[PDB]
């Protein structure tokens, strides 16, 4: 009949959009965000939105690109008032440690000693520190890694390295939507969906190979990839049950400082105590074995049946990626997981070898490295894995048989991990509509 | 009842939560500062278009342009009773402008000078 | 093989310059243009 345009302000629609989030933290010194953020909401608010299937992607999720380079700024800010290291790029002459010692592989320890610097620009002190092996390159005479390529900071001691959960909450005008259908695979539309002010808080823990600390799934092994068919992508599988890893240093090492120039020290590796063993992380066998048979069961869903699924570990790359990274107690760790992925499958525990590196690059930048402290003591550290990365040796259509490898070395992909539930919206409260009416 | 409660609602029973959802419309330091900036701008221009229309008193208004029914063969009870916001937003997404182009120009412009007439005298 | 320019304009110059090591110099030679270079041979 006679219909008329009519205006409506405060309309429930909402487009796709992209916003700067709001950092907080339910969190002496930290390299993490609560020193660069604000509290959260002691009591957050969710609404269910009844017959909503607003389709999610998370391959395409902007909030990963937000976290990193807020993670990566973050980081950084942590090293500006810590000590430079350049002095210490010397002969540095060095000679194979002799001691009690169950070893490693031969050359792994060694003894070394500089002509150093002091508090005075007319003197030098003789001094001797203990190395690795992977911190240390020959030209008998060395280098220290990355002399000849980039300046090296010292963190300070005094800053813990400890994970803190990070929540992002929405300015206004905006929302934060929430997947809760369970095995999601994190594209299409999800059946159940809530809206929410801030996210669950996220722990920035790095790990490669193995996804460590994060969310579990609610029911069953979930496996998702941003292309299944192709063998270049990596595939990340969420567990629906733990499983541990106990990592643990013997060897009792001792910590030595000294003053360098008047407004900076360092601090190095002193004479270890008593005999000197191999750092190592156990993996439960029995827990493993039940972990990877579920795996397997999923991965024929998605790629047929009746196909031969072989693990092995990677054929090549650098060593932060054909090894699983640790960060327990400031010491960075890198482990050979061989023998975990050493299986076939048709139809009381492992315990693997570390090695310990002082000089690191944990976002893969050129011209940049950081020097950690030694830690004094004992090390033990328990965690657990609640996720894997694997990539396909696959692709050829000539065999009955397929191979998974450990993938890594791009952070991003554990953070979607727990990024995946989420999208963000904008509010658009103004529209029109046909109802019959008059006016004067 | 809360925010965005209504998205599952008919289009005439998500009328009642208008008010509702209206309530809520309103380094590091520099992206913290755009956003805010952005949202105060958003908000202070959805506002203009309601005052040339004048419509800014009301949550609810009616205008003098006919709906010109050809951009949409549907019903009125099959528009509010059997549909929500969200589907209706996606069925005129290409007339959006053109309504709002013969808000402003059609209905503010005959109002003002029938006003300004009667003032005159 | 000069045709060459105003006098001296181009120079043949060497130094100690350092390396990537605090302990090691290194011997260098490289070309400057007069106005790059004063007397204080
Ligand atoms: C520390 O001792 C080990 C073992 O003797 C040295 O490694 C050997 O190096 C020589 C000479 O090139 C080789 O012929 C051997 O095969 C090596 N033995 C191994 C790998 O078991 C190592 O060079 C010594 N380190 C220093 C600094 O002298
Ligand atoms: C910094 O020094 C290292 C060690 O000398 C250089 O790495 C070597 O590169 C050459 C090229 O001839 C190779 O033959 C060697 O095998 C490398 N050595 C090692 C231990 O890997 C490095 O190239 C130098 N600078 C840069 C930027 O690489
Ligand atoms: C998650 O599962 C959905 C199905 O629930 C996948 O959707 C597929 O989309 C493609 C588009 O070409 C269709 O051809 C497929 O038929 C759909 N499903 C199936 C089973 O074929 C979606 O791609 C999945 N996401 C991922 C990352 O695998
Ligand atoms: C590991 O080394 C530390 C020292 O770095 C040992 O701690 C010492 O323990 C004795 C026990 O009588 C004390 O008297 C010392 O004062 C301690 N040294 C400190 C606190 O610096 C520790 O016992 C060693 N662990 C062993 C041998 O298992
Ligand atoms: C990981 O498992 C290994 C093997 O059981 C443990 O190795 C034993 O450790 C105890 C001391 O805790 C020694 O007395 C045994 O001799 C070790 N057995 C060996 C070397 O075969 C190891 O300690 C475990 N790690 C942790 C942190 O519990
Ligand atoms: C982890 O350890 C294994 C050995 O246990 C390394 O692999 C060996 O590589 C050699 C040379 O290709 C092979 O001959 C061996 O058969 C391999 N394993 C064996 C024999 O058990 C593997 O490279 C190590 N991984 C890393 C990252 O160093
Ligand atoms: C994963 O989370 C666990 C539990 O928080 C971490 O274990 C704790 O580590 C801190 C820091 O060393 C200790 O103060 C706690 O006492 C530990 N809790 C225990 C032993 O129950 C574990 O370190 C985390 N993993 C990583 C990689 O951060
Ligand atoms: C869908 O909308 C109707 C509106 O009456 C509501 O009653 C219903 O609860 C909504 N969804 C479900 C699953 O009931
Ligand atoms: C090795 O053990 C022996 C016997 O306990 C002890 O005498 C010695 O100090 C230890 N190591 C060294 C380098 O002497
Ligand atoms: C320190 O310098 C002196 C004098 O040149 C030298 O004899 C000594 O070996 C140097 N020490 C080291 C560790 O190079
Ligand atoms: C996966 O890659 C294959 C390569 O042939 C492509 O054909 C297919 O469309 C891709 N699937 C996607 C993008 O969902
Ligand atoms: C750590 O030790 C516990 C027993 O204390 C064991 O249940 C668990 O599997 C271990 N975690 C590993 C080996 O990753
Ligand atoms: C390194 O060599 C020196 C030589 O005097 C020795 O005194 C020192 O104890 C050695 N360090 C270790 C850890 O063996
Ligand atoms: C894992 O346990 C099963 C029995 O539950 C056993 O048959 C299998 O051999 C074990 N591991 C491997 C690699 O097969
Ligand atoms: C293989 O096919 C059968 C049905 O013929 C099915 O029951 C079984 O689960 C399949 N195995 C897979 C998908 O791994
Ligand atoms: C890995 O699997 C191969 C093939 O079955 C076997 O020969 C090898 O011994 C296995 N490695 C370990 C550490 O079990
Ligand atoms: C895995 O480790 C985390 C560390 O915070 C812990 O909270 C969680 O309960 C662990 N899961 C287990 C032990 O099943
Ligand atoms: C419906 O509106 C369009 C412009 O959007 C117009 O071209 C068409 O003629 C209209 N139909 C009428 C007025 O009957
Ligand atoms: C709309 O529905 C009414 C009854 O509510 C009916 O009388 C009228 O013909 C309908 N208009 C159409 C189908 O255009
Ligand atoms: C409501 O719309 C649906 C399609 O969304 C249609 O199938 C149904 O017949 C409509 N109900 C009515 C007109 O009563
Ligand atoms: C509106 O435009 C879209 C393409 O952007 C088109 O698919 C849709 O059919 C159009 N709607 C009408 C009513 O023409
Ligand atoms: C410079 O000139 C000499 C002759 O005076 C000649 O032999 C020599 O090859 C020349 N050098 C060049 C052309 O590079
Ligand atoms: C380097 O310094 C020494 C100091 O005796 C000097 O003899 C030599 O000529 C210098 N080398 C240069 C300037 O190229």
């Amino acid at each position: 009949e006679n219909l008329w345009v009519t205006v409506y302000y405060g309309v429930p629609v909402w487009k796709d959009a992209e916003t700067t989030l709001f950092c907080a933290s339910d969190a002496k010194h930290n390299v993490w965000a609560t020193h660069a953020c604000v509290p959260t909401d002691p009591n957050p608010q969710e609404i269910h939105l009844e017959n909503v299937t607003e389709e999610f992607n998370m391959w395409k999720n902007n909030m990963v690109e937000q976290m990193h380079e807020d993670i990566i700024s973050l980081w950084d800010q942590s090293l500006k008032p810590c000590v430079k290291l350049t002095p210490l790029c010397v002969t540095l002459q060095c000679t194979n440690v002799t001691n009690n010692i169950t070893d490693d592989m031969r050359g792994e320890l060694k003894n070394c000693s500089f002509n150093m610097t002091t508090e005075l620009r007319d003197k030098k002190q003789k001094v001797y520190s203990l190395f690795y092996r992977l911190d240390v390159v020959q030209i008998k005479e060395y280098r220290l890694i990355n002399c000849n390529t980039s300046a090296i900071t010292q963190a300070c001691p005094k800053v813990s390295f400890e994970p803190i959960p990070i929540h992002y909450c929405a300015p206004a005008g905006f929302a934060i939507l929430k997947c809760k259908d369970k095995k999601f695979n994190g594209t299409g539309p999800c059946p159940s969906v809530s809206t929410v002010q801030c996210t669950h808080g996220i722990k920035p823990v790095v790990s490669t190979q193995l996804l460590l600390n994060g969310s579990l799934a609610e029911e069953e092994v979930i496996i998702r990839s941003e292309n299944i068919t192709n063998n270049a992508k990596n595939i990340l599988v969420q567990l629906n049950t733990p499983v541990q890893i106990n990592c643990t240093r013997p060897n009792n090492n001792t910590v030595k400082s000294i003053r360098i120039g008047p407004g900076q020290a360092f601090y190095y590796t002193g004479d270890i105590i008593g005999d000197i063993r191999q750092a190592h992380c156990n993996v439960s066998k029995a827990t493993w074995n039940e972990t990877l048979g579920k795996v397997v069961k999923q991965l024929r869903k998605h790629f047929g049946n009746n196909t031969i699924i072989r693990f092995a570990q990677s054929s090549g790359g650098d060593l932060e990626v054909t090894t699983h990274s640790f960060n327990c107690g400031g010491e960075f760790f890198y482990c050979n997981t061989s023998g975990l992925f050493n299986s076939t499958w048709i139809s009381d525990s492992i315990t693997l070898p570390c090695r310990i590196k002082q000089i690191i690059n944990m976002w893969q930048r050129i011209g940049q490295a950081m020097y950690a402290p030694p830690i004094q003591g004992v090390i033990r550290c328990v965690s657990n894995i609640t996720g894997l990365i694997l990539t396909r040796d696959g692709g050829s259509t000539n065999s009955t048989t397929e191979t998974f490898r450990p993938g890594g070395g791009d952070m991003r992909d554990n953070w979607r991990s727990e990024l995946y539930k989420y999208k963000v919206v904008k509010i658009e409260p103004l529209g029109v509509a046909p109802t019959r009416c008059k006016r004067r | 009842l809360g925010f965005l409660g209504a998205a599952g609602s008919t289009m005439g029973a998500a009328s009642m939560t208008l008010t509702v959802q209206a309530r809520n419309l309103l380094h590091w330091g520099i992206k913290q500062l755009q956003a805010r900036v952005l949202a105060v701008e958003h908000y202070l221009r959805d506002q203009q278009l309601l005052g040339i229309w004048g419509c800014s008193g009301k949550l609810i208004c009616c205008t003098n342009v006919p709906w010109n029914s050809s951009w949409s063969n549907r019903n009125l009870s099959e528009i509010w009773d059997n549909m929500t916001w969200l589907q209706w937003d996606k069925e005129i997404s290409n007339y959006t402008q053109i309504i709002y182009g013969l808000l402003e120009e059609s209905q503010n412009q005959q109002e003002k000078n029938e006003q300004d007439l009667l003032a005159l005298d």
